[PDB]
């Protein structure tokens, strides 16, 4: 949702200045490098993307799910 | 849908809804610098060109002048 023009969040903190350049539709997750993906693609332990942003150790490092997944 | 329109993608048959609206930037450049943009103002990855496919429906793309360059 972060970086996408939409403002989703009140404050307007989802939006700032420094944001880069978004290639990817609405509702779609983008890659470093650009590319596109759906939500459901990261950390899923295959690399969706090119260089494999999904796929970062950070984005994992604190990854949750809803209570009907295990 | 309107949301469609003017978004860099080809979304009418004959990519219409890019056609006719404003650059994108003050240099007057209709597309992002990582890709590759056709007369009709849609633009699309790189590996598209020459691919084969007229991927933007002008067909720019597969204008053989831009891939005597590329391998
Ligand atoms: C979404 O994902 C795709 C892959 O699925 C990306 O494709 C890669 O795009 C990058 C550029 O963004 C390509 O990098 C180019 O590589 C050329 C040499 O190839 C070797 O090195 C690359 C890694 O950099 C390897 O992938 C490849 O196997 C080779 O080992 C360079 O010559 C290119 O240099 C360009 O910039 C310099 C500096 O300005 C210029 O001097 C050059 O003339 C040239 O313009 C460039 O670095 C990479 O090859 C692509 N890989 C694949 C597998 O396709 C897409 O780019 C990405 N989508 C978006 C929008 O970015
Ligand atoms: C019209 O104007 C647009 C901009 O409004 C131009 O497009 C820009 O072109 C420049 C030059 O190619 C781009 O700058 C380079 O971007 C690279 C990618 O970074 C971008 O994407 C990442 C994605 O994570 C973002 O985080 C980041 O903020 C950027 O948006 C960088 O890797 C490049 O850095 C390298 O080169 C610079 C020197 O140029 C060095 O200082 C760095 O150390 C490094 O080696 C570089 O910054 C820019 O991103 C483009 N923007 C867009 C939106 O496309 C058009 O080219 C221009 N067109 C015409 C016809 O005039
Ligand atoms: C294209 O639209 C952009 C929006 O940032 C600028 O207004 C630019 O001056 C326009 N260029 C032309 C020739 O209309
Ligand atoms: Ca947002
Ligand atoms: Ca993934
Ligand atoms: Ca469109
Ligand atoms: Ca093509």
């Amino acid at each position: 949702w972060k970086c996408d023009g939409q403002k989703d969040c009140s404050d307007g903190s989802d939006e700032p200045d420094l944001c880069p350049h978004r290639f990817c539709r609405l509702g779609q997750f983008q890659c470093r490098d650009g590319n596109c993906t759906s939500p459901q693609a990261l950390c899923n332990a295959r690399q969706d993307c090119a260089d494999g942003s999904d796929e970062d150790r950070v984005l994992c490092e604190h990854h949750r799910c809803e209570s009907n997944e295990w | 849908p309107k949301a469609l329109a003017c978004d860099g993608r080809a979304d009418c048959l004959d990519a219409s809804d890019e056609s006719a609206c404003p650059t994108r930037f003050p240099n007057g450049t209709y597309c992002p610098a990582a890709m590759f943009e056709c007369k009709n103002h849609v633009c699309i990855q790189s590996f598209w060109i020459c691919d084969g496919e007229n991927d933007c429906v002008d067909g720019s793309d597969e204008e053989i002048h831009l891939c005597f360059n590329i391998p």
